[PDB]
């Protein structure tokens, strides 16, 4: 058998599981009750081709990204969402589970103020740093004397 | 239709007449001298040049014996000298690399080695096909 | 159910889009043309959602996923995954992954069962893919590719690879996969099946340069309308087949 | 002495990085990728004496075995034992971590 | 191509400031007018 | 004879003479055409020059590649405290201008 | 958009700030100035940099452990939008940065002791 | 005669979303060879008697200097109408927030960290306009309606700003504001010190 009928032999080829099952289907049952769209249909779908062409053309109509949210309230579809907040991100901190870790945060806070953690605390010690920085100050003189002559 | 890509932003040239760059694919080429660059402008002077995504004629001078006679539709797919995206970012590869094509934009080779541009894997849908990494 | 569409004059379908059993995403374009494709097949039953991957139209080649989940590369951004996660219902779950191989979409394929991938992925990589995507993965190379994404379109009822797949890789594919499996191509005998065409259950996405009879193999071996099984290939499309191919 | 000292931070004279070394000691197939990049018969000695630590190929195996004596050999050798920088550590070192969930 | 003194441009131009940009500068030109006009009566 | 090469001029000649400006504050040469049917308002204001900076931008440019993304923009910024108004000049039409 | 960080000194990398080296394996690496690139090009340890977040995390002249610092993190699974998550975010944003300060000079006098 | 003796802000002459035009007097460079004048070409290396020059001035008829040959003299400090400027941001000084947005909830001002470079402080109404403009710091810079109704669509978008850059243009500054720099670096010597 030449090479280009073992490739065609190969197309023609359908390989199968060796076992006889089959795969689990998922398709939805709304796929039976959907209308096939038709163009010249009076009835038919009104797509994103024709809002764009009633809304101005290609390069002119401006689509909104945010129609199609599906989020827990419809208010919020056109929110500005924050994302710098004093120099740090605001999606870094978003975490569902942030109010039990802040209150668990504020009663670790309240625990160390309660033990001291945050708590802050002599005339001759100052004395003799005084003398110190003095004998300090004559010493550099001595050397620019010394540097000068 | 040249090879000259439609939909393209200003970047930086890198790569002028001459340039020799890593050849990216599997094709057997080793490397790629810069012979044409292609949507190249009349001026007095100046060498023809292309950056990342640009389509060039190229020439092997190092490689798979019967590449060496021949001369390639080749796409840039990474550049050294820095340029600038549109996000602000400047950035660039360690190396300057291309990919050999037909001038329909479809590859000769099956496989790319190492990461390609944005601009090239946006405006070439085979080597988007068949990059691993796209940076 | 096997529809001839373009992104903006290329039939590379697969590059721009993403399809699944339980929604779509669309690279976002000048116009809504590719948009409307599938919003005229896909009436409302699933949504579809046009989003932009790491400030790319590469979408398709670059986002991978089943009807159960969505992984998208770390080039993606914050306000990208909002997006997607606002778009999609919660039954879906999305996660954004540090695979080195960043193009999902071409390193790997999956249906929602079983997953092939590139050989070199990482292997918390192949944890999130089994976990977000709740697949047996295998790491598989389809006809000396290791771009299995790309180079292979599945979906539960079957299966289309690579022309050049040796009939014993076919068999011992079909084997690992559960499914039926045909060599074939896709817009005019190109052989980047999964940058070509997008497939689920009930629709398939081909280029407009896809012929008939590919387009019959496609139809038959996915199972797309009235009528339509493998086994239709080698009996009833056979001698067109035999005539288009040789 | 390095050859061509002003020219030495161009692009197009990089060498392989510290972290890459690592890897190709860790994992073979990151080094055999690296391999692979090259062509074997213009490396020094065919590619058959190379030093993974240094990144570099040499013409016999008494040059290597003579420059593992050297000291650039062991600055390789202590800076692979001090560990080289990676994304990791810098994510530490500014306390950043990874929610994979 | 068409240069910028061409007739069939310079018809396109007129059509688009009458028709597009001209409702919104004389939205512009209300709000601002009045505003000045508000700070001569104040 | 004539040039083997084409090349276009260097230049143009339309802002000649390369001098100094003979004044340091600019003038405005032409102002809007008056429309009588218009309410009344003023063409033009002063400020200073400050500096430039950088912003990011939320694009909205239908058909362009950036459209639904963002960009990064060079903005410059003159600072503009209120003038104050001292005159009014009126001009009739003439021959002469 | 975000705020990155500078690979080699872990200072803030805003936009439009430093360059990105991108290589062949699929690193990478941004930089937020020329002096970071540049030290980067002539292959110097960030660990060994004093002025660098690096030698100061590796010295230990960082808080590093504390609780203020697990509420940041890349998060790689998406939360659906919502307004008061937001808001308490934010608030939690504020008094986490006022805990984390206090308690950093708590630390850096423990260290001047 | 109603608007005598009284202020007119910015604002109610100008509008966000508006191109205009600008005019000023450029960046002067005092006198300069035809080589940056003009962007002729540079003659070859060791040229004699210059080689950042004209080569002919004059090679044929008439037996004169032709007023459109290159030559030396006053570069910059010219008069200059540059046309279709977008304003980005109108900000107002009384607002402690003017460069703050919708998405970035920093408290904070135009003005960068130490300052305008050469300037100072912006204190009072500001006009952020896109891209460049003829003047220099300091300059009293002309804003013109302009003169024709736009023809293209850039006029007519809407300008959304996430994001204000406030870092010091003094170096390269990391910190937009004095609160991120010092969170960032943390207590210091002269802390305690003081
Ligand atoms: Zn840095």
């Amino acid at each position: 058998i030449g090479t280009r009928l073992q490739e065609v032999m190969a197309r023609i080829h359908v390989a199968t599981p060796m076992d006889g099952t089959t795969r689990e289907t998922f398709i939805p049952e709304a796929v039976k009750n959907l209308k096939k769209y038709d163009k010249n249909d009076p009835n038919r779908r009104v797509l994103a081709r024709d809002i764009e062409e009633a809304n101005g053309g290609a390069g002119v109509f401006n689509v909104d990204l945010r129609k199609d949210w599906i989020l827990e309230n419809p208010e919020w579809k056109y929110d500005k969402i924050p994302e710098i907040f004093d120099g740090k991100n605001v999606y870094d901190y978003i975490d569902p589970d942030i109010d039990a870790k802040l209150q668990a945060l504020e009663e670790e806070e309240e625990r160390l103020e309660k033990e001291g953690f945050y708590d802050e605390d002599d005339e001759e010690e100052e004395e003799i740093l005084q003398k110190a920085e003095y004998i300090r100050e004559q010493h550099a003189l001595i050397r620019n004397e010394a540097k000068m002559r | 239709k040249r090879g000259a890509p439609g939909g393209k932003l200003k970047m930086t040239l890198g790569l002028p007449v001459g340039a020799i760059m890593n050849c990216a694919d599997n094709s057997g080429a080793r490397n790629l001298y810069i012979i044409a660059v292609k949507g190249a402008g009349a001026r007095l002077n100046r060498l023809p040049a292309g950056g990342v995504g640009d389509m060039v004629m190229a020439t092997v001078k190092k490689g798979k014996p019967e590449l060496r006679k021949k001369v390639h539709p080749a796409v840039i797919v990474r550049q050294a000298k820095p340029w600038k995206r549109f996000d602000g970012v400047f950035l660039y590869f360690e190396d300057n690399a291309g990919v050999i094509v037909n001038p329909k934009g479809e590859m000769k080779g099956s496989a790319i080695t190492g990461p390609v541009g944005k601009e090239a894997a946006e405006l070439w849908p085979r080597i988007a096909s068949n990059a691993g990494v796209v940076m | 159910m096997a529809v001839r569409a373009q992104f903006e004059n290329s039939n590379e379908v697969g590059v721009f889009a993403t399809l699944t059993n339980s929604y779509c995403l669309v690279a976002l374009g000048a116009s809504e043309n590719f948009y409307s494709v599938f919003e005229a097949e896909l009436q409302d039953v699933i949504p579809i959602c046009r989003t932009t991957i790491a400030g790319t139209r590469i979408i398709g080649r670059l986002t991978a996923g089943n009807r159960k989940g969505l992984l998208v590369p770390t080039t993606t951004t914050d306000q990208e995954l909002q997006h997607l996660r606002n778009s999609l219902p919660d039954d879906i779950r999305i996660q954004r992954i540090e695979e080195r191989l960043s193009a999902l979409g071409n390193v790997i394929v999956c249906n929602d069962h079983t997953a092939l991938i590139h050989p070199d992925l990482e292997r918390e990589t192949e944890e999130i893919i089994a976990d977000v995507l709740g697949v047996e993965v295998f790491r598989q190379t389809i006809a000396d590719h290791v771009l299995v994404g790309s180079y292979m379109a599945l979906s539960n009822q079957g299966g289309l690879v690579h022309p050049k797949t040796s009939i014993q890789d076919q068999d011992e594919l079909s084997s690992l996969l559960g499914v039926p499996l045909v060599a074939g191509s896709v817009n005019r005998g190109s052989n980047v099946i999964g940058g070509g065409m997008v497939v689920n259950d009930w629709l398939a996405v081909t280029g407009l340069d896809t012929t008939a009879p590919e387009l019959s193999v496609i139809e038959s071996v996915f199972r797309l309308g009235e009528g339509a099984g493998p086994g239709a290939i080698n009996t009833s499309m056979k001698n067109t087949i035999v005539e288009s191919f040789y | 002495g390095v050859f061509a000292k002003r020219t030495m931070t161009k692009t197009r004279r990089r060498l392989r990085d510290l972290d890459q070394i690592e890897r190709d000691l860790r994992s073979p197939r990151h080094l055999q990728q690296y391999k692979e990049t090259k062509a074997a018969e213009d490396l020094p000695g065919l590619g058959l004496y190379y030093c993974i630590e240094c990144a570099k190929w040499f013409e016999s195996e008494t040059s290597l075995v003579g420059h593992r004596k050297g000291k650039p050999h062991k600055r390789r050798l202590k800076q692979l034992k001090e560990g080289a920088y990676t994304h990791e550590e810098a994510m530490a070192a500014i306390g950043y971590r990874i929610d994979n969930g | 191509a068409k240069s910028a003194r061409a007739s069939r441009i310079k018809e396109n131009h007129q059509r688009f400031k009458k028709n597009i940009a001209g409702p919104v500068e004389a939205a512009r030109l209300e709000r601002l007018s009045a505003k000045l006009m508000a700070i001569a009566q104040a | 004879s004539h040039r083997k090469y084409e090349a276009p001029r260097h230049g143009s000649l339309a802002f000649l003479p390369r001098k100094r400006a003979a004044r340091h504050r600019g003038r405005v040469k032409s102002f809007p055409k008056d429309d009588p049917k218009k309410p009344v308002h003023l063409t033009a204001a002063m400020g200073y020059k400050a500096g430039m900076t950088t912003i990011v931008r939320d694009l909205d440019r239908p058909g362009a590649k950036a459209h639904k993304k963002e960009v990064v923009e060079a903005v410059t910024i003159i600072d503009c405290p209120p003038m104050v108004v001292v005159g009014l000049v009126g001009y009739i039409e003439t021959p002469r201008g | 958009m975000r705020i990155e960080n500078c690979f080699f000194c872990g200072r803030p990398a805003w936009p439009s700030k430093g360059i990105t080296f991108m290589r062949n394996d699929g690193k990478a690496f941004r930089f937020c100035r020329s002096k970071c690139h540049k030290n980067f090009k002539m292959k110097r340890n960030p660990r060994k940099l004093k002025w660098t977040k690096a030698y100061r995390k590796n010295a230990g002249k960082e808080m590093v452990v504390d609780s203020t610092l697990q509420f940041a993190a890349r998060r790689n699974v998406p939360v659906r939008y919502n307004r008061e998550l937001w808001q308490k975010t934010l608030k939690a944003m504020e008094r986490i940065s006022e805990i984390r300060a206090r308690r950093e000079r708590v630390f850096y006098k423990k260290r001047m002791a | 005669r109603s608007l005598f003796e009284k202020p007119v802000t910015i604002d109610t002459i100008f509008e966000k979303d508006e191109m205009i035009d600008v005019i000023a007097v450029t960046k002067g460079h005092g006198f300069v060879g035809v080589t940056a004048r003009w962007g002729t070409k540079k003659l070859p290396r060791k040229t004699h008697k210059g080689l950042r020059k004209v080569a002919c001035i004059g090679a044929w008829h008439p037996s004169h200097v032709q007023w459109t040959v290159a030559r030396a003299g006053q570069m910059g400090y010219h008069h200059r109408t540059s046309v279709n400027h977008k304003i980005y941001r109108i900000g107002k000084g009384d607002d402690e927030a003017n460069a703050s947005t919708e998405t970035d909830l920093t408290k904070k001002k135009i003005t960068p960290m130490g300052g305008f470079v050469r300037y100072g402080e912006v204190n009072n109404d500001y006009v952020m306009i896109k891209g460049s403009v003829p003047g220099v710091k300091k300059r009293i810079m002309t804003l013109r309606k302009s003169l024709f109704t736009h023809t293209s669509r850039k006029a007519l978008e809407k300008v959304e700003l996430k994001w204000i850059d406030t870092s010091s243009e003094f170096g390269h500054g990391a910190f937009q504001t004095a609160a991120e720099k010092k969170q960032f670096m943390g207590t210091l010597k002269k802390d305690l010190q003081t």
